[PDB]
RNA sequence: GCGGGGUGGAGCAGCCUGGUAGCUCGUCGGGCUCAUAACCCGAAGGUCGUCGGUUCAAAUCCGGCCCCCGCAACCA
RNA sequence: UACAACAUGUU
RNA sequence: GCGGGGUGGAGCAGCCUGGUAGCUCGUCGGGCUCAUAACCCGAAGGUCGUCGGUUCAAAUCCGGCCCCCGCAACCA
RNA sequence: GGUUGCGGCCAUAUCUAGCAGAAAGCACCGUUCCCCGUUCGAUCAACCGUAGUUAAGCUGCUAAGAGCAAUACCGAGUAGUGUAGUGGGAGACCAUACGCGAAACUAUUGUGCUGCAAUCU
RNA sequence: CCUAAGGGGGACUCAUGGAGAACAGAAAUCUCCAGUAGAACAAAAGGGUAAAAGUCCCCUUGAUUUUGAUUUUCAGUGUGAAUACAAACCAUGAAAGUGUGGCCUAUCGAUCCUUUAGUCCCUCGGAAUUUGAGGCUAGAGGUGCCAGAAAAGUUACCACAGGGAUAACUGGCUUGUGGCAGUCAAGCGUUCAUAGCGACAUUGCUUUUUGAUUCUUCGAUGUCGGCUCUUCCUAUCAUACCGAAGCAGAAUUCGGUAAGCGUUGGAUUGUUCACCCACUAAUAGGGAACGUGAGCUGGGUUUAGACCGUCGUGAGACAGGUUAGUUU
RNA sequence: AAGACCCUGUUGAGCUUGACUCUAGUUUGACAUUGUGAAAAGAC
RNA sequence: UGAUGGUCAGAAAGUGAUGUUGACACAAUGUGAUUUCUGCCCAGUGCUCUGAAUGUCAAAGUGAAGAAAUUCAACCAAGCGCGGGUAAACGGCGGGAGUAACUAUGACUCUCUUAAGGUAGCCAAAUGCCUCGUCAUCUAAUUAGUGACGCGCAUGAAUGGAU
RNA sequence: GGCGAAAGACUAAUCGAACCAUCUAGUAGCUGGUUCCUGCCGAAGUUUCCCUCAGGAUAGCAGAAGCUCGUAUCAGUUUUAUGAGGUAAAGCGAAUGAUUAGAAGUCUUGGGCUUAACUUAUUCUCAAACUUUAAAUAUGUAAGAAGUCCUUGUUGCUUAAUUGAACGUGGACAAUUGAAUGAAGAGCUUUUAGUGGGCCAUUUUUGGUAAGCAGAACUGGCGAUGCGGGAUGA
RNA sequence: CCAUCGACCGAUCCUGAUGUGUUCGGAUGGAUUUGAGUAAGAGCAUAGCUGUUGGGACCCGAAAGAUGGUGAACUAUGCCUG
């Protein structure tokens, strides 16, 4: 999968509410809080005695992530996301493809 | 050692029969669900435009 | 290593044919459906005997090879090869399957029994209706005798039970002997080797006239 | 394992008639639809938008909604023990009116200028259809037509 | 219950997929030598274990009669 | 540094 | 029910990851020796078991078949 | 009745091989400054209707024509099938009773019908 | 899997074959003709498509925003997928139109937790400010046992609740396999198909083999063989009488009526079986809950002790071998 | 004698281990117990 | 293991066993009289040793930023990793081709490969499936016994070998 | 925990973890039992989900209570009219795929007068995953008062429009209100039981040599049912 | 009581007047949205049958798990005295 670094799309700002250029990043989760109070949460179960105290996943089954789009307008910077479907290689902004060409290995 | 019958519908018509088969009821005025919205908005002001000008006329 | 015949005798399947859906499918054991004077002309053998089916069941290519074999043996011996055209008029297309179970002691140790059945083809038989034609031989008038007790061994071959039935029609042609003889002296018929072409009244007239010069137009 | 996808077992019913593929003849798209007429459905396999599914291909509805390129009709399904209400939307590609109400309707009009007709006439029409009645009575002549006798045939062979 | 295997005097090809039998080891003639051994060149050599069938035609496809190596071969 | 062997039988 | 292999004459890589078939021994030519062996300078030789498919492109990926090697086949 | 433009149904309209076509229309046909498109004014674009032609397109006619379509004392009430019996037959299957009912094959016939608008020896 | 292989417009026509053109040949490129699709359309198969849905060219991002209705699966719940509209905002085209991902039918994921986008809106409850935290709407991180526990073995020391819903005997159904009998007649038999045999085929029978099945029995029908003893079957090994011969005699072979009468002694093996020795008129085959354990025996099998080999890190495993093991 | 073989049960137990989750012990560091001096390298 | 010790006990203790002890001892294992011998392998799993040399590495502590909660960084114990030893520790101890003047076999050669490729012995053995192996002996006759043979499914050296 | 010249042995007839009391009426999707009569109605072994498969929840089938009405419009049926279908049959000198035999041409296309390919007209035989054609049975819809007709009202929808669309005012058609037969009446609601092992017969039908075998379809049965008959028998 | 088109209240989206602690306020008019709402109340209390959940939970039934105690008169092993 190859998608261009600009596309322009629907920004619900009010101040466009119309298309315009955005561009586009990839999402990266942010990391995990220490201050979150699920985590908090978790940290106090967990001290003592009794030992693991919640489910740890094991069975991992899919190979692929969902790639999610980051679109920043460039008018109002409002950010929109967009998911695709699943990929294993993804990329920004690659070459275009050229047929009609005598490949050239 | 548990290999039992996988699927049939053998009696189910007959279960069926004993209160069934019903046919749905129908109405005089069908429920406007469904309908297209621009078709159901314009058709709020008609009748309400005929409910006032039969009143008026009643009136006089 | 093949299964007595009334295994596979009455026609209790679809049709499962050699195809693109089962091809590890073995050859049938009959190779030869055409005997004696093949290239003979119409005109030289106007009797036709056949050896007709009185069962709906299935035909072994094995059983099929043996008939063959003892038909043109016997009318061969008697009369030479070039006194009849013998044609087996059946082709084994139905493939027949297997299961395959162990025939030793301790196989219930190994073998899955009645899971996952399914058969690996095992031989080819030809599925035939009642009243339909197993073999044809056609023949001169002076070798009726001959040809029916060479249909009468090769009887013994099959299973159930079959007719020997003595046809109204000039050779394989679908007319009668009296019809050929009169499409014939109206100048009607030409030889096509071993079979006739018959005239139409339909089509290209001149053509029909070049193909035919003998026609009598009435 | 099993399938049972959407079209399964689609194979022949959405196939085209025999030498009847391609293009759409126009008369298809002019055809007007109303809400309460009575229509068949017939999936066409050429256009692959707004089909029915294969439950309601030869069933026949009520139209109740129509939209720029498409009606909506009401169909009946027994689902156990009673009936269902469905709503499919049909381009009209699949759809087309059914014969059998317009030759109702033939009958309405008729049956209005008969009793118009006997009205203004002084007398009194029955109007109910009826079933065929056994037949009365009638005299055959033999004029040309002496009975002729026949015989059952015996038993011949044809090989 | 039986896979499989029987081709020159011997070890092997040729089959599968019918139309045509090759090589090696050895045998006999010559070359070479003073004469040999070796080596080189030539040549003879299997109707395909036996019989029957299918076929226009069988080493070849099918089945019998011989020989052989091997394997399957109650139970509680 | 490395260097193994030379068919049989005579006149 | 299975898992591994088939590549110059021999034994082995390259396969994982499609674009040039590599190593040791062996074979052939010439040299060195009276000749041999060792050694020295040069050359040939496998379409990757077969039948197909996919691909721009297959030894390489997939399917069927042939030959080879072994694993497993338990509770009564 | 011919022809053209736009059509409906979409071979009785298609296909092959010959022949004929008055008028009008349609067509081929001439040219390249201009808008335009090409390797190429061949197609596409424009211009002239002027110089030529019914050769081709198109239309109609012909063929024991191919295809298509339709009909039937054609095959055949045959194949198949709904219902029934303490029917027949070892069985495969078969007959009967009350009903429905093909396809191939055979023979004969036919070869576009038509709406709107304009136009014509 | 795809920034096009999504969306719109345009132009063109594909597989294949024939006849031609230097190198150039069967396959290089050009030309014409035929060509209903025999091509292509990411990927299975089916459907669909020809002035196109195929190929090439030009422009694009509708693969967008807001939430509702509907179809399939269906409980008419969820999830996945899809359909037709409404209100926006855009693309494309002269335009009518078409476009809410891929021509259609598969290509996928809850609560809790974390994380991001949005109003930067609500809350931190004695009142504020600023950090921090918590909410509301929409996505992502994943459960493939795919309506979604966080999870290694062994037991031959074993336990309990049950199960004839279920295996290990007998019995029943079946008869592939085992055993036995027919039909035909290619060949063998010095010639002669059938004295005696009998290929290729093909019809049966039996329940003395082994399977297949799982109907009965798991609040138990004592589960090998032998010994002992009775009886039954006949598909007859011997004995009685006879028919046939490729019956000179002798011997032998084929067949009939026949189960009245008999069918043994031993070496090795727990063995059934097998294999030899020997006698004999002959040393036929079978059944009776695979006859027969409140009749025995206990060699084997099949508890707990022990050894070996291979396997396992190990506890241990082994229709592998070995020795000892209460018979009411 | 409510099969001890076999199977089922979201019934156990004895045993094992590179199963999941822990644990006595043990080892390692910091701080406290913990005070009084000197020399030399460092840092404000 | 030389006592500020090894092995072991206890909830703790100013607590104990060995210990009225001291390497000719105590503690922990394996093999199993004598005779004759105990081959090769430290790659794996363990056990052990070195750290003057160092990647990773907790709490406390250190520095910087900040209003602060806090965040980030550097430094950093044992361990891990890196390197050495050890089989009378657990254990392990190979394939494929060609080759001698009848044939057959293969002393000999090539090649693949391992940590090492089963040595001395022994054997159808209580360990060999095939298998009632083959030969000999024992008997009239022997799936028994014994002696031989050995590409040994799957014999073998203190998981002790052969006597 | 002990003790063990080691058998998981022994530790008061108890040992692969003693005995005693208590927690404790421990839990059991599993086995057994579950106590008077008559009357009326009367099942299910099927759907979806579940570490679900000897169990639940969910729908269905059943009972009870009724409530709103009183012939309205209903039916496991026919008739008339009008759709859909690709199974039986059929077909292959019709497409795809399979397949026997000659004949005539082309040698330009390959081994040696012609074995073979190719083309043309013929010929024998086939298909669950082939097909032009194509039943019987089964199946969707309609047969009016919520209908038809005339005139003209509403609207922000629609049309170039006074065009339409939908819903209406007013007027006309009255028991043949627009087929048959039937109708212990129609419609509506709440609530809850058991069940969620099935099995058999005709026909259709899959795996299997087959089976009193295993698995589907429609119907009728047994289960839950006695009675006459088939001697006996779900 | 039923079918249907509206109207009112809260949530959601849009619009955005007079005015202002100039960032608040939110008049007014819209939206195929949404609520267990409104639209001349129907509830509270006691009792009864049936159904539900927690409890020994219709009755009897484990193999197990825990807490606190009693045994070396049998037997195992060491020691002391015969
Ligand atoms: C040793 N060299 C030999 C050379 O001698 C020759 O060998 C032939 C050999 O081929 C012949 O071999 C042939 O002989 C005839 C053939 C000629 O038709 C056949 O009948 C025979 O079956 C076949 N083996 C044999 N008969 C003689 C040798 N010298 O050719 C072969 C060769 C290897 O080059
Ligand atoms: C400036 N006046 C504003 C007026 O414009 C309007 O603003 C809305 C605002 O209400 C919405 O804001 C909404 O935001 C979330 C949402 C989940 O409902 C809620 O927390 C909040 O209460 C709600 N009002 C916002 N999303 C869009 C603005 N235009 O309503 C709020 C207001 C204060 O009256
Ligand atoms: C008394 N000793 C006998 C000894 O005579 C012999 O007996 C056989 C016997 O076993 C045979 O029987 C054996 O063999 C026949 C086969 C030949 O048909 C089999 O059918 C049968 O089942 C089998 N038991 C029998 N046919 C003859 C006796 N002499 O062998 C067994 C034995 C025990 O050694
Ligand atoms: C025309 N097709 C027929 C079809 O009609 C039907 O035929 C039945 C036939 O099977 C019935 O017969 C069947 O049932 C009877 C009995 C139990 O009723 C049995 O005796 C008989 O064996 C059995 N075949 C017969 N009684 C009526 C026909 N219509 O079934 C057979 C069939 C060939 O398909
Ligand atoms: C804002 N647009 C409105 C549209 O939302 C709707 O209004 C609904 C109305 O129909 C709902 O009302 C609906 O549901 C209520 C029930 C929930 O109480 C019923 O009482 C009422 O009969 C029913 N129509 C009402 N609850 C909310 C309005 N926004 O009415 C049409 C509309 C004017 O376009
Ligand atoms: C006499 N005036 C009545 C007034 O009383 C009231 O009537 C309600 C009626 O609207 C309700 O009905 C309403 O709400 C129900 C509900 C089930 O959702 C629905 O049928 C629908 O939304 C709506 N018709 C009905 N259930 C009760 C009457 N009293 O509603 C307004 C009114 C119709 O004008
Ligand atoms: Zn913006």
């Amino acid at each position: 999968v190859n998608v261009p670094k600009t596309r322009k799309t629907y920004c619900k700002g009010k101040e466009c509410r119309k298309h315009t250029q955005h561009k586009v990043t990839q999402y990266k989760a942010g990391k995990a809080s220490l201050f979150a109070q699920g985590k908090r949460r978790y940290d106090r179960k967990q001290s003592g005695y009794g030992g693991q105290t919640k489910q740890i996943f094991h069975k991992k089954a899919k190979t692929t992530k969902k790639v999610v789009l980051r679109l920043e307008c460039v008018v109002c910077k409002t950010k929109a996301q967009l998911p695709l479907k699943r990929c294993k290689h993804f990329e920004l902004g690659g070459d275009k493809k050229q047929k009609g060409q005598a490949l050239q290995f | 050692m548990a290999k039992s019958k996988n699927h049939t519908a053998h009696n189910q018509t007959r279960k069926a029969h004993r209160n069934g088969i019903k046919k749905p009821k129908t109405y005089k005025y069908p429920s406007l669900k469904g309908v297209d919205a621009k078709f159901k908005r314009n058709h709020r002001y008609a009748l309400h435009g005929t409910a006032k000008a039969l009143a008026k006329a009643r009136a006089e | 290593a093949r299964r007595p015949a009334r295994c596979y005798r009455y026609c209790k399947n679809k049709p499962y044919p050699k195809s693109r859906y089962n091809r590890a499918v073995p050859d049938a054991k009959i190779r030869i459906y055409d005997l004696g004077r093949k290239k003979a002309t119409v005109d030289e053998f106007p009797l036709c005997i056949h050896l007709v089916s009185n069962e709906l069941e299935q035909l072994s290519s094995e059983a099929l090879e043996a008939a063959r074999i003892c038909a043109n043996k016997y009318i061969t011996k008697v009369s030479g090869r070039d006194s009849f055209h013998l044609r087996v008029r059946v082709h084994p297309f139905h493939v027949l399957r297997i299961n395959k179970m162990l025939s030793c002691a301790g196989a219930d140790r190994l073998q899955q029994g009645m899971r996952g059945a399914w058969g690996k083809p095992h031989g080819l038989a030809a599925r035939v209706s009642i009243g339909q034609i197993i073999m044809s031989a056609r023949t001169k008038d002076s070798n009726k005798d001959v040809v029916i007790e060479g249909l009468r061994r090769a009887r013994y071959k099959f299973p159930g039970q079959q007719k020997i039935i003595i046809s109204k029609k000039w050779g394989f042609t679908p007319l009668n002997r009296d019809e050929y003889i009169a499409k014939k002296t109206n100048g009607e018929v030409i030889d096509d080797g071993a079979y006739v072409k018959f005239l139409s009244r339909k089509g290209n007239l001149e053509a029909n006239l070049q193909q035919f010069p003998n026609y009598q137009y009435s | 394992g099993k399938s049972r996808g959407y079209r399964s077992g689609t194979r022949y019913a959405f196939q085209r008639d025999f030498k009847k593929h391609g293009a759409i003849p126009l008369s298809t798209y002019l055809k007007v639809y109303k809400v309460g007429d009575i229509v068949d459905i017939k999936a066409n396999g050429s256009i692959q938008k707004g089909m029915p599914h294969k439950y309601y291909h030869g069933k026949t509805g009520i139209v109740y909604n129509v939209t720029k390129s498409s009606v909506g009709v009401i169909i009946n399904k027994v689902v156990g023990n009673r009936y269902i209400e469905k709503r499919v939307n049909l381009r009209v590609e699949h759809v087309k009116h059914s014969a059998c109400r317009q030759e109702f309707l033939n009958r309405v009009k008729s049956n209005a200028a008969k009793k118009r007709e006997a009205k203004a006439n002084g007398e009194t029409v029955y109007l109910k259809r009826q079933a065929a009645k056994p037949r009365g009575s009638r005299i055959i002549s033999t004029e040309g037509n002496i009975p002729q006798t026949l015989a059952p045939v015996a038993y011949e062979t044809f090989i």
